[PDB]
Formats: C-alpha cells, sequence, structure tokens
C-alpha cells in the first residue's frame, strides 16, 4: 500500500476546481445530465492523505429540477470524482444548493 | 385579521465525500541464472 507521504505528495495534483450536479448517477458519459453550471470549488492542501473544501460554496439550481449526483470536473475538464447525495431532491421552483463541504480522502 | 402567509425557497444542506483505495502487488523470486543470449558450453582458461 501507499504511505501517508506517498499519499500527501498525489493528492496535490488532482485539484478539482468546479463542481457540477447530475440527475442521473454520472458513471460514464459525465458530460450528459449537466443540470447546473460549473461553480468553482476549492480545496486545500492534502494533509494525511485528505483534502477538504476551503469554503462553503453555493449551487444555482434551475427550477422544475432534480439533482442527486454531483461530479469535480477539474481544470481541463475532466471528470476526476462522481457521487450521490443524501437523497434526490426536486428543486421544484428556483433555488440555491448547499455545499457545506466536500472532502476527497484516500484513506481506506 | 389577515392570515396571509408567505413562501420561501427549498434550501438543503447536504455533506459528500467519494473516498477510493490502494494496493501494491509484487511477484519476485530468487534468481536462477537468467535470460541470456548465445547460451553455449565453454571452456575458460587463464
Amino acid at each position: 500500500t501507499l504511505t501517508i507521504d506517498g499519499k500527501n505528495k498525489i493528492l496535490a495534483t488532482l485539484t478539482p476546481t468546479t463542481i457540477v450536479l447530475h440527475n442521473v448517477d454520472p458513471t460514464a458519459d459525465p458530460t450528459a445530465n449537466k443540470v447546473t453550471q460549473p461553480v468553482a470549488i476549492f480545496f486545500s492542501e492534502p494533509n494525511n492523505g485528505l483534502i477538504a473544501s476551503e469554503d462553503t460554496v453555493n449551487i444555482t439550481v434551475p427550477a422544475s429540477a432534480t439533482v442527486s449526483h454531483f461530479s469535480l470536473w477539474d481544470d481541463n475538464s475532466k471528470c476526476v470524482a462522481t457521487g450521490a447525495l443524501s437523497s434526490p431532491q426536486f428543486f421544484a421552483e428556483e433555488g440555491i444548493y448547499v455545499i457545506s463541504s466536500v472532502s476527497i480522502d484516500l484513506n481506506k | 385579521t389577515r392570515v396571509h402567509s408567505y413562501r420561501g425557497v427549498l434550501i438543503i444542506t447536504d455533506e459528500l465525500t467519494v473516498e477510493a483505495g490502494s494496493r501494491v502487488s509484487l511477484s519476485g523470486y530468487v534468481s536462477d541464472g537468467g535470460t541470456s543470449d548465445v547460451f553455449t558450453i565453454c571452456r575458460l582458461l587463464d
């Protein structure tokens, strides 16, 4: 397995910059179901093989939309991480989604 | 009396995290020679 020192070095190159929400699990064809806009997200320096978001980000979800999954698109338009939310939520009207904290972790 | 109400926006908060793992696999064995070129019998001399 990798070392704590090894994980910290490797994580310093992912550098996610933007986050996009999805309605269907974006496994394969990540360019589809791009419900929201690429809101920017900032990550901190690696520490014990773990990066965390620097601050809370707000997602401007459009009206009459359903979001269940997300994706962390990097600088060079690559989907580096998929993922599901707590529960599929229906934004029947205009609203904003609050992402309190998103953390990428390799200690598993 | 009015009783008139208002309406807001749907605000939700969730914490999402995706993780992965790593494993290193190695296969080695004690050297018993090695793939050589021109494997022929030899007669050394000093």
